[PDB]
């Protein structure tokens, strides 16, 4: 519970210089926080639940730390271990009064203390002193002989949902803790709390697990709610910085330690990101925790061990923080990008980008313009597109093997029909391997996308081969016109070929050939334009 | 092998023999991505079935979508270099693409064209401000009701589509073609879905008409459609059908979007009308006036008549203000929320949005007349430069941008119209956009335009300085550090504002004083309260009073330190001297004068900077 | 100046005539949400509740709501039959929303909208008002039997949290003002309708609120703004106990706070109407006793020179 | 640097001169063959006044060579293309530009 003052008592939050020691009041954000929590134990072991009596010797206990309340000589009054909190240094006592001023009772006891309203004043019995505070805002308390009247100490109960988490605190610290100086071990010593530490990382998953959208909307945010106090109230006691050092203290290995543990490390590793990514899918302060980490964040993208998750982190990062929308730079991104680089079309990266792209409501139109730069132009990545026109190849019925010739007449092209030039590509195929399926055909399809293949014409004449646009020079150097005469050559085993625009060469050409293909002439055509096969009516010899 | 699409229409061979003429007859064309890494080319129509690149796709299209980023343009014209224009619009003729893909294309029709634009327009389409043009006056409330006259007017800025040229601000497309296509779309969409043939386009309805409702609602916002387009619309909508179509939760939201279009345009006409009355009715009654500031409580004079035989002209037109979409959206939604139980709280809210604003249309006039503001037809011009500004401005708002945003308050610094309609200006409620944009700028060197800006919108009048004087606590919580003198021209002519103020904003800056015990921000809040108490002749005591108990608490041998700021950095002593300047300023309240006395004390302060000449 | 005229034209035939009682439909809009897995009015009423449920720091300044939360709030021996039948013509609208969950969302908007006190819990307050208006035991206990069975604590954090600010009356105030109760008025009169048909229950209830991880009295805060309103009320005597001769704008504003002190000792003897002596030792021991001494000054000595003349005997009637 | 080659022949006369508006369809793909532009694409032509450096200067310098009616593959030098800074969004730096130029008519 709570000790309100009128504002309550509390400690020094975490990763303190004051190693978390020292007393403090204080209003404010910390009446929340899990660290404002005390419990009360009296020193019977026996019904401890029975209803506080006034004036029974009672140790008290931050939940946090674990530690139990004290007087002590060495640094005045100081929250303090247990092991040293001997019941002499640790007594106290709620009163209803400043005057000073027995029985055992075995059973629940009379009613007394109100939450809220039975004020109370703390005195330490083994000295009989009180609570006293001295006179930023951490209004520090000692132990002292008097004190101002204003001083009473009305309680407040905490939620059972979170003196379970700040139990959780403590527990989750001192496992954690223990776990990563067990980690320095072996980091300065080639040749460690594990399952039992896993055990606590499912655990804290599922303690985090976000409402299902099934679950209706009442108890959806209800639970969603709780979800959020639970983030932050693992916020303040620097669970975050814990899971995060546990992070950097794993991430320095790809595997020291016995190999015993190493087996398990991959899952440790990658389950703390799922850990963590639950402590940020929703709250945004502790993204704002991560807006200075973020760099650290983005390195770790590029482990590639645990991969994915460091990904899902980024991405709960992004889709709740301006500030980390803010920060990010070339760096960080031209990272993600390479992440998409190397993984390959993982659909989390680009919402991971647009994620980037678009804050809440508010654009970020740097962020935006480089994540233009460093994608689209290069296009070489991420999926491209465009509008082709189809090509359709025509063969005359009969292939071939001696030598061998024939003329294609040009009838009518249109140059520019459509937005691409009319496809015309005319030369000999082998029948084993050159099957020109009409829907998208490597490249953007087409006569001479293949080995098979071999072509002339279109666009300047001159050949393809492979896929190869190779400009061989014509005397006319023309396209093929609709008066225009495409002709063709080829020979048995010897390999040549040589074309000729309206009865005159167009130099030599293309080579090699596997006589494993029985050759056929090929005449690809695209939109309206029609030509004449001339296998021999020839109007050249 | 791997199964492929058959390709859904194929060429038409033509052979023969003789020559064996081979013949064509039209183009047919693939909508074909690739993949470069495997360097495999592929339509885009057989991706329904290797589904993760679906996915991916349709997310590089969220990413397109995303990164043309609402508001902006400069990055859109290379989105214009892949996507692609034509492609888009064969995206949007055929219906086999599969439906993430395709309300993904039909996104990015909006988004790398249409979207910008539509935030230019929508702003302002809920303003009213109509011109005295002789083309605005024969509007009438009737027709010699129904939406979608092309008599709109009003000003409402062009819009300006710089056209997508990459050899060396927004993309183009033809818009009457791309209009007429959208209208075929909705056309073949009430036939195809009214036989209840079920392909259903999308794979789905909502597939096979949100994305097109959509487009059609942004171009229909965005003012494009000409009358007889319109009554296509709602000839598929009423007709007097989409409407009595049955629908997915989800298509009744664009529904509701786009009749929430045909509604404001009808409170567009109606306003526009009312206004034309009163250019109608107040060019009679001048005439009366004349026949025979206070002018306007004369004014209210001629509108007490309902409790001069012009007042039965009223006694019509009122009437006509009283007001058959008014049948059909409140039978509609009340049969939608009637029959279903809708979910998708967006679609509700949308719904009875459009309910409230069907059965109390006389008060969406009466909050729709604030914003109205009648405009002399000469001027006007000025006005059409200036709402683009403040497009811009508004543009801004959801975000160098810096430059942009300069040039732009110094381009309504010089319009006439700044000068000759403040009301208007204020009516717009830019200012209040000045100023958000102004608090986004604080949490540099844009800040500055911005405060002159704030600054001489408190000069241009006073009436209108309270109305920047409305923001004060908010001014001085964004001031960590100028808005500071915004609040000081704020407060610095009326002496009613000056009473009007809250001890609380001068508690805010004397405990920006209490963080000044370490300067220059400190004279600045002395400043403040400098014009705070006083005013124009002797300060008043009203301020002055808890001016000075606040200052008795947190300012802080003082007048040694004035010496010591002699020896030598000088802005202690500049604060200083503002600090006794403003206990200069404050003389019941006799003890007052015991307290400053208490601080001649002065005397040797006056030798010393004497001294230092 | 024609464009002037016109501007100015809009303004007047704005400030005027436009307004018309028009609101009449209002009513008939809630009948035709009534008609028929249930209801528009109930689709309506649902939504704002998936609204108030969710969490948003602060509530936004949601239009919609004010807009319908208005019209639900204006949506409700020959005397002595028709008043049996004017009352009843009223428990059938107040039923006409009470089960649709509107009670239930007045709860969680005003316990949503926390400790801001912005117009829209004005309206939550108004269609609460609207709600229980005559004191119906229907949504008193379907209101009680929502906060308890959700312990949602933070709802009389919020009326505490407004209350702490609300309005007062303030001397200085008037003082710059000489060269807004209203909220005030909804909200006790919202707390009196809570407790109306003496339920014992619910009066307790406030109390204490048992069930809750915070207990928050009710009563001892409302005491307390009876009593920062005397100190007001005894200053502000003080501003005119030399004056004898009282401004009308001092004869006015101070009868507003009248109606305020009316509204708040008719809240506190509506939460102590019936013999549930459990309040009763709450607010006995509660700073009352010094409230009621205060008003005994001031109902001593304005009691006395009110009366003095004629014009005043109106504000000492009051 | 620039380096037009003819595609298909034009008249062979009317070469592009300064103050005439050249009007032509084009189309602009990487060296890679990525197209990143086509004029056929908006099916409206492009419409520049030569040596009014409204365009890049490879295309400025380069469809001076082309006569009307003529087609012709503008493999543009980098350098007098967009150059180092490579246009924002679609042309990476120092990307040589092949275009696939058709002059339609001057103007």
């Amino acid at each position: 519970l709570r000790l309100f003052h009128g504002e309550c008592l509390t400690i020094s939050a975490a990763d303190s210089d004051d190693q978390r020691r020292l007393v403090y009041y204080e209003g404010g954000a910390v009446c929340t926080h899990a660290r404002s929590l005390w419990r009360l134990e009296p020193l019977r072991i026996s019904w401890s639940g029975s209803h506080l009596r006034w004036g029974q010797p009672l140790r008290i206990r931050h939940v946090t730390t674990g530690r139990y309340l004290a007087l002590t000589e060495d640094q005045g009054l100081v929250v303090v271990d247990a092991c040293k909190a001997h019941t002499k240094a640790t007594s106290f006592c709620f009163r209803v009064s400043k005057e000073k001023l027995k029985r055992d009772v075995e059973g629940m006891g009379p009613p007394e203390i109100k939450y809220g309203e039975s004020l109370c004043f703390v005195q330490h019995v083994a000295s009989g002193l009180w609570l006293t505070y001295a006179a930023v805002l951490k209004k520090k308390a000692i132990l002292h002989q008097e004190g101002h009247m204003d001083d009473a100490l009305f309680l407040t109960r905490c939620q059972q949902e979170e003196s379970q988490a700040a139990r959780m605190i403590h527990s989750t610290a001192g496992l954690y803790n223990q776990f990563i100086k067990g980690l320095d071990s072996f980091s300065g010593k080639p040749r460690l709390p594990i399952e039992a530490v896993i055990l606590s990382l499912q655990d804290l998953i599922g303690y985090f697990e976000p409402p299902s959208e099934e679950l209706q909307h009442e108890e959806k945010q209800s639970k969603l709610r709780s979800l959020r106090n639970r983030q932050s109230l693992f916020q303040e006691e620097g669970m975050l910085s814990l899971v995060l050092n546990c992070i950097d203290r794993l991430n320095v290995y790809t595997t020291y330690a016995g190999e015993e543990a190493a087996e398990s490390w991959k899952e440790i590793v990658n389950l703390l990101y799922e850990l963590l990514a639950s402590l940020i899918r929703g709250n945004r302060a502790n993204c704002a925790l991560f807006s200075t980490n973020l760099d650290w964040v983005v390195s770790k993208l590029d482990r590639l061990e645990a991969s994915s998750g460091i990904l899902e982190v980024l991405y709960c990062v992004l889709i709740e923080s301006p500030e980390v929308l803010n920060i990010i730079q070339e760096n960080h991104i031209k990272s993600i990008i390479s992440l998409l680089d190397k993984h390959g079309r993982n659909h989390k990266v680009l919402d991971v980008l647009c994620s980037l792209c678009v804050c809440n409501g508010v654009a970020v139109r740097s962020n935006q313009d480089l994540i233009t730069e460093n994608l689209l132009p290069g296009r070489e990545l991420l999926l491209q597109t465009n509008l082709i026109n189809y090509v359709t190849s025509i063969r005359p019925n009969i292939f071939v093997g001696g030598k061998w010739y024939f003329e294609v007449m040009v009838d009518e092209v249109v140059p520019f029909l459509t937005a691409q030039a009319t496809h015309l590509r005319v030369g000999w195929a082998l029948t084993e391997g050159y099957s020109p399926y009409p829907g998208g055909g490597e490249g953007w399809g087409g006569n001479g996308v293949g080995d098979d293949l071999y072509s002339y014409g279109f666009d300047g004449l001159h050949l393809w081969t492979g896929h190869v646009a190779r400009p061989v020079t014509s005397p006319g150097q023309h396209l093929l016109a609709p008066e225009d005469v495409v002709s063709c050559c080829l020979d048995l085993s010897v390999p040549s070929i040589s074309f000729r625009i309206n009865g005159c060469p167009v130099q030599g050409v293309f080579e090699a050939f596997n006589l494993d293909g029985l050759f056929f002439p090929v005449v690809s055509f695209s939109a309206g334009v029609k030509v004449r096969f001339l296998l021999g009516e020839f109007k050249f010899l | 092998r791997m199964p492929n699409h058959f390709l859904q229409v194929e060429t038409r061979r033509a052979g023969e023999r003789l020559g064996w003429a081979v013949q064509c007859q039209d183009p047919l064309t693939m909508m074909a991505l690739h993949i470069p890494e495997e360097n495999r080319c592929m339509d885009i129509l057989e991706l329904s079935e290797r589904l993760d690149l679906q996915r991916f796709h349709s997310h590089t299209l969220r990413l397109y979508r995303a990164v043309c980023a609402l508001g902006n343009n400069r990055v859109a014209h290379a989105l214009c270099s892949h996507v692609d224009q034509a492609q888009l619009l064969h995206a949007l003729e055929d219906a086999h693409l599969p439906g993430p893909l395709r309300a993904g294309y039909y996104d990015l029709l909006i988004s790398i064209h249409l979207e910008s634009a539509c935030r230019s327009r929508r702003s302002m389409l809920s303003e009213y401000i109509v011109p005295l043009t002789p083309e605005t006056r024969a509007i009438t409330l009737f027709p010699p009701g129904l939406p979608g006259v092309g008599v709109t007017t009003s000003l409402r800025p062009p819009h300006h589509f710089s056209p997508p040229c990459f050899v060396a601000l927004s993309p183009a497309i033809p818009l009457e073609a791309l209009r007429d296509k959208a209208l075929r779309m909705l056309g073949e969409a009430v036939r195809d879905g009214g036989q209840h043939a079920r392909d259903p386009v999308g794979g789905s309805v909502e597939f096979q008409f949100v994305p097109v409702l959509k487009l059609v609602s942004t171009l229909l916002v965005m003012g494009i459609f000409g009358d007889e387009d319109v009554k296509q619309i709602l000839k598929m909508i009423e007709p007097e059908g989409l409407l009595q179509m049955k629908l997915p939760e989800s298509v009744k939201l664009q529904m509701c979007n786009l009749l929430e279009y045909f509604c404001d345009q009808e409170l567009q006409h109606r306003v526009e009308s009312l206004a034309a009355f009163a250019e109608r009715y107040v060019d009679k009654l001048q005439a009366n006036q004349r026949s025979r500031d206070f002018h306007q409580d004369l004014l209210a004079h001629c509108g007490i008549q309902l409790e001069t035989s012009l007042s039965s002209r009223l006694r019509s037109l009122l009437e006509t203000v009283r007001l058959s979409l008014q049948e059909l959206v409140s039978h509609m939604v009340v049969r939608w929320a009637q029959e279903d139980y809708v979910q998708s709280p967006e679609l509700v809210r949308a719904m009875f949005s459009l309910l409230h604003r069907q059965y109390d249309g006389l008060g969406e006039l009466l909050r729709a007349l604030p914003r109205a503001y009648t405009i002399s037809p000469s001027s006007v011009e000025d006005t059409m430069s200036l709402l683009e500004c403040l497009g811009q401005i508004r543009s801004l708002l959801i975000v160098q941008e810096e430059n942009l945003m300069i040039q732009s308050i110094g381009n309504i610094m010089n319009n006439k119209v700044f000068y000759q309609h403040p009301n208007l200006m204020r009516a717009l409620g830019m200012h209040e956009t000045v100023m958000e944009v102004m608090v986004n700028v604080l949490g540099p060197k844009m800040v500055t335009s911005c405060c002159r800006f704030l600054c001489y919108f408190c000069r241009i009048s006073r009436q209108n300085q309270r109305s920047m004087f409305d923001h004060l606590s908010y001014l001085l919580e964004n001031s960590g550090i100028t808005p500071l003198d915004v609040a000081a021209a704020s407060v610095i002519d009326n002496n009613e504002l000056a009473l009007a103020l809250q001890e609380q904003d001068l508690e805010k800056v004397v405990s920006y004083l209490a963080g000044c015990g370490l300067p220059c921000g400190g004279e600045r809040y002395l400043d403040f309260l400098r014009f705070a108490v006083f005013v124009n002749g002797e300060s008043v005591e009203e301020n002055a009073n808890v001016v000075v108990r606040l200052l008795i608490r947190k300012p802080e041998g003082l007048l040694a330190a004035i010496e010591e700021a002699i020896r030598i950095g000088h802005a202690i002593m500049s604060f200083y001297a503002a600090l006794i300047d403003l206990l200069g300023r404050c003389a019941e309240a006799l003890r007052i004068r015991a307290i400053l006395r208490s601080l001649l004390d002065d005397l040797v302060g006056i030798i010393s900077l004497p001294l230092q000449i | 100046p024609t464009h002037r005229a016109c501007n100015m034209f809009l303004e007047s035939y704005k400030a005027a005539w436009i307004l018309t009682e028009d609101h009449s439909f209002e009513d008939r809009m809630i009948d035709d949400l009534s008609k028929a897995k249930p209801d528009p009015l109930h689709q309506l009423v649902l939504h704002f509740s998936r609204t108030a449920l969710t969490e948003k720091s602060k509530l936004d300044e949601d239009y919609l709501y004010m807009a319908y939360a208005d019209i639900m709030a204006k949506s409700c021996e020959v005397s002595f039959e028709e008043k049996e039948m004017e009352k009843q013509r009223l428990l059938y609208q107040q039923s006409r929303l009470h089960t649709r969950g509107a009670a239930e969302m007045v709860l969680q908007m005003i316990s949503a909208c926390k400790g801001e006190t912005g117009a829209m819990v004005s309206s939550t307050l108004k269609l609460g008002i609207s709600i229980l208006n005559g004191g119906n035991a229907e949504v008193q206990q379907k209101m009680l039997d929502y906060l308890k069975d959700k312990k949602e604590v933070g709802f009389f954090q919020s009326i505490q949290a407004l209350m702490q600010t609300c309005s007062v009356l303030d001397l200085n105030a008037f003082e710059r003002q000489n060269k807004d109760d209203e909220f005030t008025q909804d909200l006790f009169r919202f707390l009196q309708l809570l407790c109306e048909g003496h339920n014992n229950d619910f009066q307790n209830y406030l109390r204490t609120q048992t069930g809750n991880t915070t207990t928050i009295n009710i009563i001892i805060c409302t005491v307390d703004y009876l009593l920062r309103l005397q100190e007001s009320i005894s200053d502000f005597y003080w501003y005119y106990s030399g004056k004898d001769v009282i401004e009308e704008q001092g004869k006015r504003n101070f009868s507003k706070a009248m109606s305020v002190a009316k509204q708040v000792f008719n809240s506190l003897t509506e939460y102590i109407q019936g013999p549930c002596t459990g309040n009763q030792q709450s607010l006995a021991h509660s700073r009352l006793w010094d409230a009621v001494v205060g008003f005994l000054h001031v109902f001593a000595h304005m009691m006395m020179k009110l009366a003095q003349d004629s014009s005043q005997i109106e504000l000492l009637k009051e | 640097g620039v380096q037009v080659e003819t595609i298909s022949p034009g008249d062979g006369r009317t070469f592009p001169k300064r103050g005439q508006t050249c009007v032509v369809h084009y189309t602009g793909m990487l060296e890679d063959g990525k197209k990143f532009d086509s004029s056929r694409d908006r099916n409206k032509p492009f419409k520049f006044m030569l040596g009014k450096q409204e365009v890049i200067r490879g295309w400025e310098e380069g469809v001076a060579q082309m006569s009307v009616g003529q087609r012709a593959k503008l493999t543009i030098s980098p350098d007098y293309a967009y150059g180092a800074t490579g246009h924002p969004g679609i042309i990476p730096p120092h990307a040589t530009l092949v275009f696939d130029v058709e002059l339609l008519k001057l103007e």
